């Protein structure tokens, strides 16, 4: 869990399976007893600890002396989802889909080719996977998020054509599989109720957007009262108007209303 | 061979463009034919292995690593073919490791 | 064997870094400058901040 | 959690504590346990430690014993550098605990964790936490932020007790033994690392005004042919 | 009758003082009060100021 | 005999009777062509053995085939350049969006938080710079974004500039076009877009000064001075350039801009203090050049013009504090010692970066002569012992020197 | 692997040789010690 | 006072990488395709190769004046005897100019 | 002739220096160690 | 398919046996070995280890 | 390797991913669960009358 | 220090610069533009005059280098030092003469300014 | 390098044949200039 992949990483790296090597396993670095020659007893926790903690820091470990990345920042996690949606669905495909959805309201699907349908489906699938992988860091950093990224939380879903679940739609059901066989290994951060946690994250981010708007308006009113003059900047007025329009538009697209 | 896939070897060596016409496509033998699907990758999601598009997955990993290394607040420079033996260069680097820019430049100019 | 090597160099920003003082001059230099007539301490003049009021 | 019962409100992050967030520390990759001896003449290592908190894979364990030691040696210390460093460490740890990036070991959880009847201080509670999570969460890399001169850095020769016949080298991996019984063996030191994250810059202070055996020869040396217009005695 | 030396026999030279004083050592310097350049006491510049009053 | 490999690239002893090889002076090793052979590849044109065939197809493809364009196509290439006004509008919109989406820095307690890097801002600002002819400092931009009030000023000025350019066009472009047309066949006041542009550039320069990059601050002020055609704006910009040059230890430019701001007094509005700031900068440049009597005369004239503005009064008090001690030590500053002592850390950093070190970057390692590097011997400005110019001889023309032993 | 350093405490070194009654090691114990009095008369 | 120096074992023993049999890397079809050095941790914002044409003066400045290099204007061996290129260069030629082969044009 | 090369190559991490770096030296070292430890366990421990 | 049999335990541990060209009786024996062991420790059988 | 060899069972982990793929993997229901491919006899070519149909009056 | 052998360099001069007939007001902070040109002079001592015999000797020695045979010697020295393995020596095609007509004209103007 | 020269760091011996081969090569260069041959370096590869 240390060397291979962390909490919010996207790369699936099985630490015990060396599927990325180009050579047979010659020397085992972390070995406690010579008896581990013909039986390393890997999989046991106390031995795999020594086996994995002796690995060098890779591009995801960010070693002790090397400066680490602010990965747990909402202002980084939201543009990451937006770039995922962009790489999934191209610009021309996005424009055509917007035109078709505005002209027929999900009735002109016959116009798109099968390749584009598969591109949209694969994009939704990859976006759901990335949301699953980023959910812990998101719910951790929701406290100090900023309004632009709070709105990008919905912008990215809309761009990926994924309607967020509220209590097309892709976060509505769980991945099928019996509980007696699922990977319930501790230490592997994997949520099991995604339609239940993404919904509460959406509700929390709507509440956070409302709080941020109220705080901004209250700060502006306090500054105006302290200045004792009705002099609002044109930049601030235009910004307030455009954000007030964009927020309600992109929340109504998903179905959530700001009240 | 009865059925020769494009990525298999027969009287030939491995050439990337010849054995992999499209790296996002995966060829196989379905009903005594060459049937090509979209290459995928298995990822852990909700305790099970799920199939994602391999090309999109690799592009996402690459772009994420690049943007993280970019927005990391530092600057790395790789100067290749330095006219010095690596032993002597490491000798001289040991004195400059763990300094400030001012002290590093000062020691370099005074040595 | 004409040997050559590669060099990796990373510069990072550390706001908590405190550099030692390197402007301390020896007593010999101080009293020589005094004998010449130069001030032992560098002349510093307050410079007003940049203002965009006239525009 | 995998068993969905349905098939058959506002979320807010509370104060991070170890015993209540054991599930979080197991997903976390690396855990650095803070020690008050690190706050000697500087706080740069603590700053470099809290810089790794926004990585999402690193955690910081600060105990109430550590906080009490910090306050004590901030109020009573013959070194103003150490007093200032400990006060700054207090404010940094307070900010981190208020934001929710570092975890805290309150006194109640310290009671719940430490072995029964054993006196604990900062030095012993450090290794108590270390042994606990090295025995219970083996897949977490544990580091200790201590001073180079700290005597608690080597527990098997300074904190080790007597020649106890009821302890062995495997007293760390058996769930029925007390946590402090692991002090006698080197396995705790094998599984726990003591690292200096980022030492401040190695730039030497100004030593022009100290005695120099190569500059002392020129004190009484004749330098008439060295000057033209500004001869000084 | 010499034989190949192991890495530990090679590093023994580092333990001595003759190796550290030649390679691993820094300079005591200050800013030239006239040229504003790093400077070691005892050596001076080619300059009519730094030759009369040599700091 | 043959205590190693047999190929010429091997590393051990060989012999001619058993392993005869042809004379190979220097050739690339088993891994790749080293710099010792690439030197020959770039100077002589081939590796110094002559057995290697020069294969420069890749660099030919990279340079000549790329830079080849048929004349019939390049005749029309210039007729499809993008519209400058639309390019400026799009660049301004993108730059404004990228600056607005910049996150606010969170102030931590006990330590300084690292500012978020300007990753998505270097390209939009690059397009803005290349479309407007003015370069912006990235350090100054980062500092303005870190500063909350400077960020608001920059946002407001950039929005005003966007609106003015989108509603009326580009006044600098109009001025250049009208000047070119008049040259092929007067001067209006500073327009609103030009005012907003010089305002945002002044904000960028103030942020760059708060950072500590005086050279870039002065450069931004210089390229902003080219957009003001109003006396008030010109006086303010000249005072700003004078202060920036004082900080950057550019005493000549500081004095010039200060006296320019002072000369802009008669045609300026009486409320402005740009002329007072110009007098302050002029006197400060004089004092830094160690002309104390000149600085006193300048500050006295400045006081008489402006009866005692606070900046002039503080500068006069500082000059008087220096004058109450200069005759107590030397009665004056010596003429051969003026502008000799360093006073600011900017010139200290500049000397650290571009000084002469022990062994290299001095007059004994390599000398420059018309954009070419020469050894210490071949120095045309020096005939010291060890130079090649002491072995020229009389050249069979006439006995130039009376020296009997040499030359 | 363990490593016994070549730079060892010497009899001619100013740091000198230690007293094992004062040292603090893992293999030294002074808890269950007792003091006996032996008489060598006869 | 003294900086910490440590002799590196890679400078004492570093063999060659394992070569590829039949030019096949055995895990091409198994591992993802990411740019080299990213997952390992090798990253660089700027790469200055001192073997380029624009870095020649910098290379010759960093070199020492004592070390001399001969045959700067001439060459011991005659460079006007025609001889074949290197194997990789001939392979580059064959891979780039494939229409030079006889009867390469499709008919009809 | 069997020398347990594939089995003893996994335990070169427990050695140090040239035995850990180079394969032949480490194999000889581990072979000697296992043989001597077997002897000691059989007739001396 | 991977010719191997894996056992996942309640403490998160895993134990795999190789079953390439192995009889079904041997596969059954290794499966019973999996269900018998707990995969929590690996200690020698010595006098100082007879008592845990 | 050979079954009577130390290198036969030296792979202890990493062979199987703990997570099963949600497309083909299933659980063992019990004795009445008809598993595809399972047969008591060792059949290196497990075919039936559907994959390899026989052409004869009766099934052998 | 001298880069070739890392030897310590020393500037040796005479003390009474102002009391001298020659070298009165000469500035040695930086060398002249050419080795045959008169040395630098401070702005304060621009009107200084030199002894006529030394002036004539210096003028003869400097006019020695104003010929084309010196340019040929210069290019031949380039060729010799390039054949001898000395680096950072340009090609005699890329070299340019130390003394040209316009440069000599402006140097004569500066010499008449310094009188 | 004072401490190094004191503690004899480096080869206490030195080359002995050079102070004569140098003047031999200088005389040979004189002879080459006499015979109108280009002067070559004494040690092109023995360096
Ligand atoms: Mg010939
Ligand atoms: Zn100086």
């Amino acid at each position: 869990v240390y060397g291979g992949s962390g909490r919010g990483d996207l790369l699936y790296e099985n630490p015990d399976a060396r599927r990325h090597s180009g050579r047979a396993l010659g020397v085992l670095n972390g070995v406690r007893h010579s008896s581990q020659a013909t039986m390393p007893e890997s999989g046991q926790l106390y031995y795999r600890k020594l086996i994995l903690h002796s690995r060098p820091p890779n591009g995801s470990c960010a070693g002790l002396q090397r400066h680490c990345h602010d990965t747990c920042n909402w202002s980084y996690l939201i543009p990451s989802l937006h770039r995922c949606a962009e790489s999934a669905i191209s610009a021309k495909l996005w424009e055509k889909m917007c035109q078709l959805g505005l002209e027929d309201r999900s009735k002109a699907w016959v116009n798109l080719t099968q390749y584009e349908r598969q591109r949209v489906r694969d994009g939704q699938n990859l976006y759901r996977y990335e949301v699953h992988q980023r959910l812990p860091l998101l719910e951790e950093s929701i406290g100090w998020a900023q309004l632009d990224d709070l709105l990008g939380w919905f912008r990215s879903a809309r761009r990926a054509w994924v309607r967020l679940p509220t209590s097309s739609s892709a976060m509505s059901c769980r991945l099928e599989g019996h509980a007696d066989s699922r990977d319930t290994t501790p230490g592997r951060n994997q949520v099991f109720d995604t339609p239940e946690r993404v919904e509460q994250l959406t509700e929390a981010t709507v509440h956070r957007i409302r709080e941020e708007l109220q705080r901004l308006n209250r700060s502006e009113r306090s500054d105006c009262e302290g200045s004792a003059a009705m002099r609002a900047s044109a930049r601030r007025l235009a910004r307030d108007e455009e954000l007030s329009r964009c927020v309600e538009e992109e929340l109504g697209w998903h179905g959530v209303a700001l009240q | 061979p009865r059925i020769l896939l494009d990525r298999s070897l027969w009287k030939s060596l491995w050439i990337t463009k010849l054995q992999l016409p499209d790296i996002n496509r995966w060829e196989r033998v379905v009903n005594s034919r060459r049937v090509t699907e979209d290459r995928y990758a298995f990822v852990e999601e909700e305790g099970v292995m799920h199939k994602v598009n391999w090309g999109l997955y690799c592009e996402r990993l690459e772009t994420e690593l690049t943007v993280t290394q970019e927005r990391l607040p530092q600057h790395t420079l790789l100067m290749k073919a330095v006219p010095s033996s690596w032993k002597k260069l490491d000798i001289d680097i040991s004195v400059i490791r763990g300094l400030s820019l001012r002290e590093a430049m000062a020691q370099c100019k005074l040595s | 064997t004409k040997k050559s090597s590669h060099l990796v160099l990373t510069l990072a920003e550390d706001p908590e870094m405190v550099l030692p003082d390197r402007t301390c001059l020896p007593y010999s230099s101080l009293m020589s400058m005094k004998r010449a007539g130069l001030s032992a301490q560098p002349t510093v003049i307050d410079v007003p901040a940049i203002t965009a009021d006239g525009i | 959690n995998a068993l969905n019962p349905l098939t058959s409100p506002k979320l807010k992050r509370p104060l991070m504590t170890m015993l209540s967030q054991l599930e979080y520390l197991n997903s976390i990759d690396s855990v650095f346990i803070l020690h008050s001896s690190l706050m000697a003449t500087s706080t740069d290592q603590l700053v470099s430690a809290v810089r790794r908190l926004p990585s999402g894979k690193d955690s910081l364990i600060v105990t109430m014993s550590c906080l009490r030691a910090l306050s004590v040696k901030s109020l009573t210390s013959p070194s103003m550098k150490e007093r200032i460093a400990c006060a700054r460490a207090l404010e940094i740890v307070s900010y981190e605990l208020e934001k929710g990036r570092a975890v805290l070991l309150p006194f109640s959880e310290e009671i719940l964790l430490h072995d029964a009847g054993a006196y604990c201080d900062e030095d012993l509670m450090l290794w108590t936490v270390a042994a606990f999570l090295a025995r219970e969460l083996p897949l977490v890399k544990v580091h200790t932020l201590m001073h180079s001169n700290c005597t608690a850095r080597t527990p098997y020769r300074f904190l080790k007790g007597g020649h106890n016949l009821l302890v062995s080298s495997r007293s760390l991996y058996d769930k029925g033994a007390p946590l402090l019984s692991s002090l006698h063996s080197k396995e705790l030191r094998l599984v726990t690392h003591n690292v200096r994250l980022r030492t401040p810059v190695r730039d030497r202070k100004c030593t022009l005004q100290y005695y120099n055996p190569i500059r002392a020869r020129f004190v009484y040396r004749r330098d008439k042919p060295l000057f033209d217009k500004y001869h000084v005695t | 009758p010499k034989r190949k030396k192991n890495p530990m026999q090679l590093r023994r030279k580092v333990y001595g003082l003759h190796f550290k004083e030649k390679y691993l050592k820094m300079e005591e310097w200050y800013y030239c009060p006239l040229c504003a350049e790093p400077k070691k006491p005892g050596e001076w510049c080619r300059r009519e100021d730094c030759r009369q009053i040599k700091p | 005999y043959q205590r190693g490999g047999w190929s010429p690239g091997s590393k051990h002893q060989k012999h001619m009777t058993l392993n005869p090889t042809l004379y190979l002076y220097r050739f690339p090793g088993p891994h790749g062509p080293g710099p010792y052979t690439m030197k020959y590849w770039w100077t002589l044109g081939c590796f110094p053995t002559g057995m290697e065939v020069p294969f420069r197809l890749h660099e030919f493809l990279s340079t000549y085939q790329q830079e080849h364009v048929p004349v019939e196509v390049e005749e029309w290439l210039r007729c499809y350049i993008k519209d400058p006004l639309s390019e400026l509008v799009n660049a301004s919109n993108d730059f404004f969006k990228a600056v607005e989406v910049y996150p606010e820095v969170e102030s931590a307690r006990g330590y300084k938080t690292l500012q978020p890097s300007i990753a998505p801002l270097l390209v939009p600002m690059k397009k803005f710079e290349e479309q407007l002819g003015v370069k912006i400092s990235p350090v100054g931009l980062r500092s303005v974004l870190s500063n909350p009030v400077l960020k608001d000023r920059f946002l407001d000025d950039l929005f005003d500039y966007k609106s003015y350019v989108e509603k009326g066009g580009s006044t600098p472009h109009r001025r250049l076009a009208r000047s070119r047309f008049e040259g092929s066949l007067p001067a209006e006041t500073t327009a609103d877009d030009e005012r907003s542009l010089i305002l945002l550039l002044t904000t960028i320069s103030e942020g760059c000064i708060n950072a500590g990059n005086y050279s870039d601050a002065a450069s931004v002020l210089a390229d902003a001075l080219m957009f003001c055609h109003d006396p008030d704006s010109q006086a303010t910009t000249h005072a700003n350039i004078s202060f920036a040059s004082l900080l950057n230890a550019d005493f000549k430019g500081a004095e010039y801009n200060g006296r320019e701001a002072a000369l802009l007094q008669p045609q300026v509005k009486p409320t402005s203090t740009a002329c007072a700031r110009g007098y302050v900068g002029w006197a400060a440049a004089a004092a830094y050049q160690d002309d104390f009597e000149k600085a006193e005369a300048i500050v006295k004239d400045g006081l008489t013009l402006y009866v005692g503005n606070e900046h002039l009064e503080k500068l006069a008090n500082k000059l008087q504090a220096l004058r109450e001690e200069q005759p107590s030590v030397y009665k004056q500053v010596p003429r051969s010692l003026r502008e000799s002592r360093s006073h600011l850390p900017s010139q200290q950093s500049r000397g650290l970066l571009s000084g002469s070190g022990k062994g290299f970057s001095n007059e004994f390692d390599w000398v420059e002569f018309k954009n070419k590097l020469y050894p210490s011997k071949m120095d045309p400005r020096n005939n010291e012992m060890g130079s090649v110019f002491r072995r020229v001889g009389d050249l069979g023309s006439f006995i130039s020197t009376s020296r009997s032993m040499e030359r | 692997a363990p490593f016994k350093s070549v730079l060892r405490r010497h009899k001619h070194h100013p740091e000198g040789l230690p007293l094992y009654n004062d040292m603090s090691k893992q293999w030294l114990c002074r808890e269950g010690e007792r003091w006996w009095l032996l008489d060598a008369r006869g | 006072m003294y900086a910490r120096f440590r002799t590196r074992s890679k400078f004492y023993f570093r063999p060659a990488r394992p070569a590829l049999a039949y030019n096949v890397d055995p895990n091409v079809m198994r591992r993802p395709k990411v740019k080299r050095g990213l997952l390992k941790g090798t990253y660089s914002d700027e790469t200055v190769d001192l073997r380029d044409r624009e870095r020649l003066e910098l290379l010759e400045s960093m070199r020492h004046p004592r070390e001399r290099d001969f045959y700067q204007d001439h060459t011991y061996h005659n460079q006007w005897l025609r001889r074949d290129l290197e194997k990789h260069q001939k392979q580059q030629l064959a891979a780039r100019y494939k229409y030079f082969a006889p009867d390469f044009e499709i008919s009809p | 002739h069997y020398r347990a090369k594939l089995e003893l190559d996994r335990i070169r991490s427990m050695l140090r220096g040239r035995a850990r770096l180079e394969r032949k030296v480490g194999l000889k070292r581990l072979f000697f160690l296992m043989r001597t430890q077997t002897r000691y366990r059989v007739e001396q421990q | 398919p991977e010719m191997a049999i894996t056992g996942v335990y309640r403490d998160g541990s895993e134990r795999s046996y190789n079953t390439k060209n192995l009889s079904p009786m041997g596969i059954f024996l290794r499966l019973n070995n999996l269900v018998s062991t707990a995969n929590d420790y690996d200690q020698p059988f010595c006098a100082s280890h007879l008592h845990f | 390797s050979s079954i009577f060899s130390p290198r036969y069972d030296w792979r202890t982990s990493g062979v199987h991913d703990i997570a099963p793929r949600d497309e083909g993997d299933f659980l063992y229901q019990g004795p009445q669960h008809v598993l595809p491919g399972a047969h008591p006899l060792p059949l290196h070519h497990p075919h039936n009358t559907i994959t390899r149909p026989v052409i004869s009056p009766y099934i052998p | 220090r001298r880069r070739t052998d890392a030897v310590a360099m020393y500037f040796v001069e005479y003390k009474n610069r102002d009391m001298s007939d020659n070298h009165k007001g000469e500035d040695y902070s930086a060398g002249p533009e050419r080795f045959f040109l008169p040395p630098r002079i401070v702005e304060t001592e621009k009107g200084i005059q030199r002894p006529p015999h030394m002036q004539m000797a210096f003028d003869r020695w400097a006019s020695k280098f104003k010929t084309e045979e010196f340019h040929h010697w210069w290019r031949l020295r380039h060729a010799k030092l390039r054949y001898w393995g000395v680096r950072n020596v340009p090609h005699p095609s890329d070299v340019d003469p130390l003394w040209t007509e316009k440069e000599e004209e402006e140097w004569h103007n500066e010499m008449l300014a310094n009188t | 390098s004072q401490f190094l020269k004191r503690t004899f760091v480096g080869g206490m011996g030195y080359n002995v044949k050079r102070p004569y081969r140098i003047e031999i090569r200088m005389e040979h260069d004189k002879k080459r200039r006499m015979r109108r041959r280009n002067i070559g370096c004494r040690r092109m590869m023995k360096s």
